[PDB]
């Protein structure tokens, strides 16, 4: 049988300092007991002061953040440039991986 | 009356007078040629320079479907295009199941019956162009015409557009003066002249040429437009001719 | 494109009219007569046929009363065609409700689906209306015998008599003029056939011109029949009434 | 939901100072059963570019003509197609790694790992990996089943981070790829002797060497084996 | 006259007539100026009010970080085909992670116009763009017409009174397209050009409307006293 | 007066878009006619290149529609392309589902019931052509079978179709009422096709060159046009004798 | 494209009257006439076949049709109309009753659903009535022999005998003359041929007269042996010798 | 499907389609709608022309929607029977998803906005049909009256009137309707109703019809006796 | 007949410019936009007096931070509410914060032009769409059927529009106070109304910042009314 997800291992870590955040991540990609990559950046510059990861599995976190990226695009043509603010982003991400309740992307995800 | 209002009506004398007030677009619109060669065609247009502002070189007409093919029209612009994307529709799923590129003659009746379905329906307007298309196959050069009715020919040379009289007259010339055959570079240097000459009806205002061309030897049997040296060289040869 | 060639079937007259159902109703006016009367013990459907020649087969033919279940029946004005269409409609609402409740539909309920159908032709759709008028005899345990009658606008009313077809206005005077509340089926009769002799294009009304039809609880016990009269039946009740 | 029926093996690559390496051998394997001998698995697009495919070969050969429309469709009304506007490594990548991950999610996939080598408009080096479930890692060395396991540890010796890229000749850089096709030809029961390289460099462009074989082997040590103990 | 009432119909002479009084809608739009160098490529457009309490309707649209227009005509398909070339702008950046050619982009538009003007019970846009991109081929200046035909151009100007704009450029043809490297002299000649087509109202500074993109500038849009510095 | 315009019923129960189409049907201004044979079915028609721009060998109203079955068109050729398409998809569908190459007479009827949709429906206009079909057909032998715009066909023993059909008709008449018989009495197709050529020159009053015709030959398990150099060899035996 | 005539195209004027089908009707007018004559053990359905050029064959133009093998069908008025019709009514007299109930359908309920077929042309949107008329004779167990006539509007009348198209107003009067309830078979096609011969100018003979009987069961074209219950078609054409025996003894 | 737009804009800003329904309504039987302190009244004309009509089966005039709402109509009359079937199924409908009946104000804006709908999309005309609903919600006592009409447009009314000669009725009612003091009972509610009609009607014989809507699902048609005796006290108090 | 989706030889569509017609025929509405506040002001206009009425809402809440007022055939107008309260409400659930009334403004605009042969014909009634957010503060739009929206410091629509506009081009100073622009309405309405002007046959509403939209009771209206009529009688 063919089994859709898999697991790229990796590790993330987020701390909300008080007026700075930062959003660390093992630079690590495998599969079972190989290394793909000891250089796969996983945390992303999303624009409007955002960072994001999501961690897991690797096609399903880089699927998610590219959506969010195009969100972010499009709420400034849609809201006259208007900056998204992180509750506003946290709010869409929801939406984002709740859209697919029944075929999840298996993904830990912190901005 | 009112024969004429509405497309697919048969007028009292069996017309179809809207396909018939199609080709007055066609009529209206720039010169373009072909001209069968020895083992390939060549496609030659008429581009009317309304202003200094165009950017020469930039504004291309011609347009190939495939890797083989050449299309020009003359007439209304976009249905010329929007006819060329079904061109590239039908040549992709022909080579998607046959695996073979689409033969020019089968290429021709699948734009054909196209035209044709657009004579069908009152729902529909019938193209606003006349199409010279063509190309090398495994059996060797084709050229084609093919008009708003959806009427099509194979041709040696052919012309559509305001100057057609006067480029029929020359291609003519060709036909009878070179029963063996032109050669493919010989065609490159014709096109350019009889589009030179087609320009004594679109005088007023001055004009670019542009030259593409199919040829077993000269290009591999692929569509190349025709750049630089060999296009100003057929330049040259035109200018010389008129004066 | 097509828009020049609409008709446009479902639009108001400046007036307010709905111009394809009033032209319908020109036409049925055109056909032949059909009169129903209700008695107390039951009703009576009477209808015209038009213009017939020797050589029809009367016996086997079949234009003006239709059998809809074993409790109602109607009698048709207009295209025949298109009442058929109509007929084989109600026929399967009437199994319907059948098949769900199992218990007869009531007649009212089957009238107003029908009615209902009609009315859709009117508003929506852009198709041409339906041409025919109802007579809708039959009974049921709630409100007992009931006449009705639809048009090509979906309108329904309930009726004691009523005619549709030709010369409806004269038809209507004189059932207005003799009959009676507590009449019989078998003055009915009389009525409805005295009624069409009258108002008949006809030089004489015949056995050969005429369908007719009741609904009796004259049914062994309690239950009720419908009889679809025979040629010679007719025949038998025109002598009996002293027509011909 | 499929099975792969006919496969193909191993795809390896590297990274050197001045482009890419791709290679892959010639076999498609039934199985056990060493079917088809003469099978090619590096298939070029342009002059820039080389995409190495590995596992089912039906679904290899309609990734082929996907890539040979590419190119047809992007010469459409484009008069720099053969220029500013030519296809680039990274943009068949992206058009890949679209179509891999849409079929996983459809849960029909195209049964394959595929890396894509070339060299982009500037001069970069293109290296990065896809697979059936469209996952995607970029590395100084990549590689495909069995070579993941056994040629990229001998790939990483010469190339272990990026600042050894410039440090690595084209000449170092083939030898270790040559090497590592002759260790998994030892070692890969599904493998076979012929093979393809291709070399995309930035200066000499796409060189593309076909009916290579593993040559200068060790087996004479066989001989001296006698028994299990 | 008999020939006008839909887009499905040729006249005798073989014009379609529904296509030209869409045409028409862009002459009495306001005026837009479009003009390119090697290095940048600018938009200018007047903005038009209803009356003196009203705003000043928006001219020009971003579609990416490197592609934009100017609108001239009915608003509303302004932002239809603008929403059309913005979604075929991500299309290329998400699936080829490719920046869309600005040629390729009237391509697209034209071919998205002409269904309008073939097909019985639409009809055509009745707006007229122009517009401005950086690419992998320099810079670049379009102008889009509801027929279909998409033309390619230095400079151009489109909107009532836009005649005399568009032969300050035609003068100007030599001058302009040599300033590279200069944005601010770019957008003068630009205010230059929209200003030959100006009868009894001048350029205010909520009147004005510029845009810019280019070799290391982003599609940019400046208005308010942002252009106080042009006027 | 949009009863004109769209197959509806005139006051007269006419179809004026059906009659309409009939007048199309000779715009090309081309005649064709088909005989039969013992063993063979014979189809000729007119071929006027009035360009010399033209590719001659492109300029053709006979159809190859199946092995067995040809077709030739009178009418406008975008049209007669049309038909054949469809004509073509008919019969290779047949044989699909039936597992029997498809008849001449069955295609016709299948033709015919199609064009009569386009007189009863709106959105379709007929099309303006008359499609003769021929075969040797494996139960009927030698057939003739032609559609028209009305959606009407029938069997024939010959027929002529264009401007000039009634004078080849009555040449046609005259000859079968000396004969007594329902074919041409000839072993050969080729001497079938000399007959066809011939009463053609009779009743057109006009002679033919090489280029000036078109030929089609039905015979068992095959159809097939004939080329100039073979028509030429037809003219010269005629000519001889 | 789309068929974007959803509207009907028949409507009624202002006077009450459909147009179209009335329309329909003088196309039926103008056609060559056609008849039908019950007898007391069969019907008897006939028609001219007016030939439109003498090259064709006439033989391969059937204007009397077999339906089912107890019916058959002739028509006045448009002949491709009434070939599509004959197509669909075959169809329908299997998937709406054979392929339900075993068995083929009784001629009333045929006639029935050919009916509400040219009904549906009358009121559907984009098409025109169909521009015929057609005589449907039958047998089946429970009704025995019958004959129908089916118009345009989808009006449908039984009859003892009946003509439609050109000459049908001079048919019917003859008719009426000779028709009783005691006739034998061969009396009623004897009085058919009477009948047809006035509305004929040019040759009348078995290759310009098609004429069809629905009679006794024919065990002889059934094709098969085996099955006591199966005793073959009632219907049968009538052969080119078969009617010029009749008309020597006319 | 049929999609051609029926309903459009004129030069002048008129919709004529939806004018010429209201034509329609004109044409219609007369209703009235009177609402008293603690009851509503719902007056229907029934045109004398039908005689041997069957009272018990036709269809009467009044509309029960639910247990405590109301709705009569002029205009035509098949239209009347879509917006009553329509406005039955969605007063069950709230009943199943809020958990309580429908209130006269939404009952009335959903017909509305159903007759509304219709003038904006393809295909269809025009309801011919004006409507007054009337009744109380669910545990409230103050009676409620609104009016719809084919644009869609609906208010409230301490009374209305509609159909033919409503101009008249109308009229009468502006005069003879206090509003600082409005019928205190359920008999001066009924006499003002049949007043108004007898304005219009001809006989007051079987042509008025009334119906009595009272709080807590109290609905109530009156006979021709009841209604009769109305008749009576109001010319004899006239005569004078 | 002819296309519903037509272009006149002008260059304007038919049935665009024809639904403007009704809504010139619709009754009075005006708006007024101060940095305290937006007040947003209908002419009630009943048929006749029996007619409840406070039944007629000519002015409606969108969300908390938005208001609408309306004129011409105001069945129209309720789809239109329905998709603005939508498109608030939605944007709220998926972004969680209010909505730019440009925005809001523009989602409504969307619908305008979606009709032909969708809806049958484009919409009869103009909006004026009157709100506050953080980005842009108080603002007023007025939507038409042409799918054009104009911000407007002020802004009259209706049958009184262009008599009123010239008084609101005279009256309108960027330093207006809220009591100022609700007069200044009243004041306006009065004027180009058929009917004498009273608490029962017009209706006031504001949005401000800190108390949202808030339709004025006719107590309170009542009150602006006799506060009007003695500042006019003061000179
Ligand atoms: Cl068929
Ligand atoms: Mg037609």
């Amino acid at each position: 049988q063919f089994n859709p997800y898999g697991d790229n291992g990796g590790t993330i870590l987020g701390i909300a300092g008080e007026d700075f955040a930062v959003l660390a991540g093992d630079t690590r990609n495998i599969t079972d007991y190989s290394i793909n990559s000891r250089y796969e950046p996983k945390v992303f510059d999303c624009g409007d002061n955002i960072v994001m990861s999501a961690n897991g599995f690797a096609a399903d976190g880089d699927a998610l953040v590219k959506r969010f990226k195009n969100s972010v695009k499009w709420y400034h043509f849609d809201h006259n440039d208007k900056k998204l603010s992180i509750n506003s982003a946290a709010r869409n991400i929801q939406h984002l991986l709740y859209g697919k309740r029944f075929f999840p992307y298996y993904v830990h995800t912190i901005i | 009356t009112g024969y004429d209002l509405s497309n697919s009506v048969f007028s009292p004398d069996g017309r179809n007078f809207q396909v018939e007030y199609a080709v007055k677009a066609v009529e209206n619109g720039t010169t373009s040629i072909g001209i069968k060669c020895n083992d390939g065609v060549v496609f030659a247009v008429e581009k009317l320079i309304t202003s200094k502002l165009l950017v020469p070189q930039k504004n291309v007409k011609i347009q190939v479907v495939d890797r083989h093919i050449g299309c020009v029209y003359s007439g209304l612009i976009p249905d010329g295009r929007h006819l060329v994307n079904r061109g590239r529709e039908e040549a992709a799923s022909f080579k998607k199941l046959y695996k073979t590129p689409i033969p020019i003659p089968a290429f021709a009746d699948r734009l054909g019956q196209y035209v044709q379905a657009h004579t069908l329906y009152n729902s529909v307007r019938p193209f606003g162009v006349s199409t010279i298309f063509g190309g090398v196959d495994k059996n060797g050069a084709h050229l084609y015409m093919l008009e708003p009715s959806g009427s099509y020919w194979g041709y040696k040379g052919a012309a559509t557009g305001k100057g057609r009289q006067s480029a029929k007259a020359e291609l003519e010339k060709l036909v009878d003066h070179h029963p063996e055959g032109l050669s493919a570079r010989e065609a490159v240097k014709q096109a350019a002249k009889i589009i030179y000459l087609a320009h004594e009806d679109n005088k007023e205002k001055d004009f670019e040429l542009e030259i593409s061309w199919c040829s077993l030897s000269e290009t591999n049997g692929l569509h190349k437009f025709v750049k630089g040296d060999l296009l100003q060289e057929a330049i040259d040869f035109a200018q010389k001719e008129i004066n | 494109g097509s828009r020049r060639y609409d008709s446009r079937t479902t639009i108001f007259s400046p007036e307010g009219r709905l111009y394809q159902v009033e032209y319908a109703l020109e036409s049925i006016s055109h056909a032949g007569t059909a009169i129903g009367i209700m008695a107390s013990d039951g009703i009576v459907l009477a209808a015209e046929r038009k213009v017939t020649s020797t050589l029809l087969e009367q016996d086997t033919s079949t234009e003006k009363l239709y059998k809809l279940n074993d409790k109602i029946a109607v009698a048709v004005a207009g295209l025949t065609a298109d009442a058929e269409i109509l007929i084989n409609t109600a026929r399967i609402h009437a199994q319907n409700y059948l098949k769900t409740y199992n218990e007869d539909i009531p007649v009212e309920i089957l009238v107003r689906r029908l009615s209902d159908i009609k009315q859709g032709y009117t508003q929506h759709g852009g198709l041409r209306p339906f041409g025919v008028s109802f007579i809708y005899a039959g009974y049921d345990d709630r409100y007992g015998y009931q006449l009705y009658t639809s048009n090509p606008s979906g309108n329904y009313t309930g009726w004691k008599a009523i005619s549709v077809g030709a010369n409806t206005s004269a038809a209507q005077t004189l059932l207005q003029m003799d009959y009676k509340d507590d009449m019989k089926v078998d003055d009915a009769i009389e009525l409805a056939l005295k009624t069409l002799s009258k108002t008949t294009d006809s030089s004489a009304l015949t056995y050969d011109r005429l369908e007719f039809a009741t609904i009796r609880k004259g049914a062994n016990d309690g239950e009720v029949y419908q009889k679809i009269f025979k040629p010679q039946e007719i025949k038998d009740i025109l002598v009996k009434t002293g027509i011909t | 939901t499929q099975q792969p029926i006919v496969t193909g093996t191993s795809v390896i690559s590297m990274k050197y100072d001045n482009g890419v390496i791709i290679a892959a051998d010639n076999l498609g394997s039934y199985g056990s059963l060493l079917r088809f001998n003469g099978v090619e698995r590096l298939i070029p697009v342009g002059d820039n570019t080389v995409v190495g495919i590995s596992g089912d070969i039906s679904d290899m050969q309609h990734i082929e003509r996907l890539l040979k429309d590419l190119v047809t469709e992007n010469a459409y009304d484009n008069p720099l197609a053969d220029a500013e506007e030519a296809l680039e490594p990274s943009y068949i990548f992206e058009y890949l790694a679209t179509v891999m991950y849409q079929r996983r999610s459809k849960m029909n996939p195209l049964w394959n790992a595929i890396i894509v080598a070339g060299v982009q408009s500037n001069g970069d080096q293109f290296l990065r990996y896809v697979n059936l479930l469209g996952v995607t890692y970029s590395s100084p060395t990549l590689a495909t089943g069995f070579g993941a396991h056994m040629a990229n540890p001998l790939l990483r010796k010469v190339v272990d981070r990026e600042s050894d890229i410039p440090k690595t000749t084209v000449q170092v850089a083939e030898e270790a790829i040559v090497n590592a096709m002759r260790v998994l030809y030892y070692r890969d029961a599904r493998s076979s002797r012929n093979f393809s390289l291709a070399i995309i460099d930035k200066n000499t462009g796409l060189t593309f060497k076909k009916n290579l074989q593993v040559e200068n082997m060790k087996w004479d040590f066989a001989k001296d084996i006698k028994g299990y103990g | 006259n008999n020939y006008d009432g839909d887009t499905v119909t040729f006249s005798p002479t073989g014009r379609l007539f529904q296509v030209e009084y869409a045409l028409e809608a862009i002459k009495q739009g306001s005026v837009t100026v479009g003009l390119r160098s090697n290095t940048h490529a600018v938009l200018v457009a007047l903005k038009r009010n209803a009356d003196e309490l009203s705003s000043y309707q928006k001219k020009i649209i971003k579609c990416d970080e490197h592609m934009g227009l100017s609108l001239a005509g009915l608003a509303p398909d302004a932002r239809v085909l603008s929403n059309y070339l913005r979604q075929q702008c991500n299309y290329s950046s998400l699936v080829f992670n490719r920046k869309l050619a600005v040629e390729r982009a009237g391509h697209l538009l034209c071919d998205k116009a002409q269904k309008n003007t073939q097909s019985y019970g639409g009809r055509p846009y009745g707006v007229g763009l122009l517009i401005i991109g950086y690419d992998k081929s320099g810079a670049h200046l379009l102008e889009f017409q509801p027929s279909g035909n998409v033309t390619e151009l230095y400079g151009t100007a489109i909107g009532a009174r836009s005649q005399g704009a568009k032969t300050y450029l035609e003068r100007t043809l030599d001058t302009f397209i040599k300033i590279d490297g200069n944005p601010d002299e770019l957008i003068k000649a630009g205010v230059e050009a929209i200003s030959q087509s100006l009868r009894d109202e001048s350029l205010t500074v909520d009147n004005l409307s510029i845009a810019i993109v280019g070799k290391d500038t982003p599609f940019t849009i400046y208005d308010g006293e942002a252009v106080a510095k042009y006027i | 007066g949009y009863d004109r315009h769209i197959t509806i019923f005139s006051p007269e129960g006419r179809l004026y878009q059906v009659e309409y189409a009939f007048k199309a049907t000779n715009q090309t201004n081309i005649n064709s006619l088909a005989v039969r044979g013992k063993d063979c079915t014979v189809v000729i028609s007119q071929k006027k290149v009035p360009d010399k721009l033209l590719d001659p060998t492109t300029v053709s109203y006979i159809f190859c529609i199946s092995r067995t079955i040809g077709m030739v068109v009178n009418g406008p050729i975008p049209d007669a392309r049309n038909a054949a398409l469809r004509a073509k998809a008919e019969a290779a569908e047949f044989r699909y589902k039936y597992g029997y190459d498809m008849p001449c007479d069955v295609l016709a009827k299948r033709m015919a019931n199609l064009s009569q949709i386009y007189t009863q429906r709106a959105y379709m206009r007929p099309l303006g052509v008359i499609l003769t079909f021929v075969s040797v057909d494996e139960e009927l032998g030698p057939s003739i079978y032609k559609t028209d715009p009305a959606g009407y066909y029938v069997g024939y023993k010959a027929t002529a179709t264009g401007p000039k059909q009634q004078e080849i008709t009555t040449n046609l008449e005259n000859h079968f009422k000396k004969s007594k018989i329902d074919h041409i009495n000839e072993e050969s197709w080729e001497k079938v096709v000399e007959f066809a050529i011939t009463h053609m020159i009779d009743a057109l009053g006009t002679e033919f060159s090489k280029n000036d015709l078109e030929v089609g030959v039905a015979t068992k398990d095959k159809f097939f046009t004939l080329s100039a150099e073979n028509i030429e060899e037809r003219l010269v035996a005629i000519a001889e004798q | 494209m789309t068929d974007r005539y959803s509207f009907s195209l028949t409507t009624f004027s202002p006077s009450g009257k459909l147009g179209q089908i009335d329309y329909a009707l003088t196309a039926v007018k103008q056609g060559v006439t056609s008849l039908g004559i019950k007898a007391t053990n069969g019907v008897v359905i006939a028609t001219e076949k007016k030939s439109s050029s003498p090259l064709a064959m006439s033989e391969t133009l059937s204007k009397v049709s077999l339906l089912t093998p107890d019916i058959g069908a002739v028509y006045s008025g448009m002949g491709p109309d009434y070939r599509v019709l004959v197509d669909k009514s075959r169809k329908v007299a299997h998937t709406s009753y054979k392929r339900i109930y075993g068995e083929y359908p009784p001629t009333k309920l045929l006639v029935s659903e050919v009916a509400k077929i040219m009904q549906e042309a009358t009121q559907s949107g984009g098409v025109r009535p169909f521009g015929v008329s057609l005589l449907i004779a039958g047998h089946d167990e429970f009704n025995g022999f019958s004959l129908y006539q089916v118009d345009p509007s989808g009006s449908y009348f039984p009859w003892k005998a009946t003509a439609i198209g050109k000459g049908s107003v001079a048919a019917k009067t003859f008719l009426e003359k000779r028709w009783n309830d005691e006739l034998e078979l061969e009396d009623a096609i004897h009085i058919a041929l009477l009948t047809l011969k006035e509305s004929v100018e040019g040759e009348f003979n078995g290759d310009t007269i098609e004429l069809a009987i629905i009679g006794d069961e024919n065990p002889d074209l059934l094709g098969y042996t085996g099955i006591p219950t199966d005793k073959g078609p009632r219907f049968r054409k009538l052969t080119s010798q078969e009617i010029n025996d009749r008309l020597e003894a006319l | 499907g049929y999609d051609r737009a029926l309903s459009i804009f004129s030069p002048d800003g008129h919709i004529f389609q939806v004018e010429y329904a209201l034509e329609a309504v004109k044409r219609g039987t007369c209703a009235v709608g009177v609402k008293g302190k603690n009851c509503v009244v719902l007056g229907c004309e029934r045109r004398s022309t039908l005689k041997l009509q069957d009272t018990r089966i036709t269809p009467s005039k009044v509309s029960k929607i639910d247990s405590h709402v109301v709705l009569s109509f002029s205009g035509l009359n098949a239209d009347s029977r879509i917006l009553i079937e329509k406005a039955r199924v969605e007063a069950q409908s709230h009943r199943l998803t809020l958990e309580d009946p429908v209130t006269v104000e939404y009952l009335t804006r959903y017909v509305a906005g159903v007759q509304q709908r219709y003038t904006q999309s393809g295909g269809v005309r025009p309801f011919g049909v004006s409507t007054l609903i009337a009744g109380f919600d669910p545990r409230d006592d103050e009676p409620k009256l609104y009016q719809t009409e084919p644009s869609g447009i609906y208010s409230s009314w301490s009374a209305q009137t509609i159909g033919r000669n409503s101009k008249t009725v109308r009229e009468f009612l502006e005069k003879n309707y206090d509003r600082k003091e409005p019928p205190a009972t359920v008999e001066e509610c009924v006499k003002l109703t049949v007043r108004s009609l007898l304005e219009v009607v001809q006989t007051g014989a079987k042509n008025i019809e009334i119906t009595v809507v009272k709080p807590d699902s109290d609905i109530v048609a009156l006979s021709s006796e009841e209604i009769n005796q109305y008749v009576t006290q109001i010319e004899q108090e006239k005569q004078e | 007949d002819r296309g519903v989706s037509t272009f006149s030889p002008e260059g304007r569509l038919f049935q665009v410019e024809y639904s403007l017609e009704a809504i010139k025929l619709g009754s009075t509405a005006i708006g007024i936009a101060t940095k305290e506040g937006v007040v947003l002001g209908v002419e009630k206009r009943a048929t006749s007096p029996l007619l409840e009425s406070d039944s007629i809402e000519k002015i409606v809440e969108i969300d908390r931070h938005i208001g609408c007022a309306m004129s011409g055939l105001t069945a129209d107008a309720r789809s239109m509410i329905e998709h603005a309260r939508t498109a608030a409400v939605t944007h709220n659930l998926y972004y969680d914060e209010d909505i730019n009334v440009e925005s809001l403004t523009q989602s409504v605009c969307d619908l305008a032009l979606r009709f032909g042969e969708l809806m049958s014909r484009p919409f009869g009634v103009a909006l004026l769409i009157a709100g506050h957010d953080a980005d842009d503060g108080y603002q007023l739009f007025h939507a038409e059927p042409s799918g054009t929206f104009y911000r407007y410091n002020a802004k009259a629509i209706g049958s009184g529009s262009e008599g009123a506009q010239a008084e609101l081009l005279n009256e309108w100073h960027s330093s207006l106070t809220l009591k100022e622009a609700e007069l200044l309405v009243l004041k306006i309405l009065k004027q180009v109304m058929e009917e004498k002007l009273d608490e029962n046959n017009a209706q006031l509403s504001c949005i401000t910042k800190q108390d949202g939209f808030k339709i004025y009771d006719n107590e309170k209206t009542a009150e602006l009314i006799k506060e009007l009529k003695e500042k006019e009688a003061a000179e």
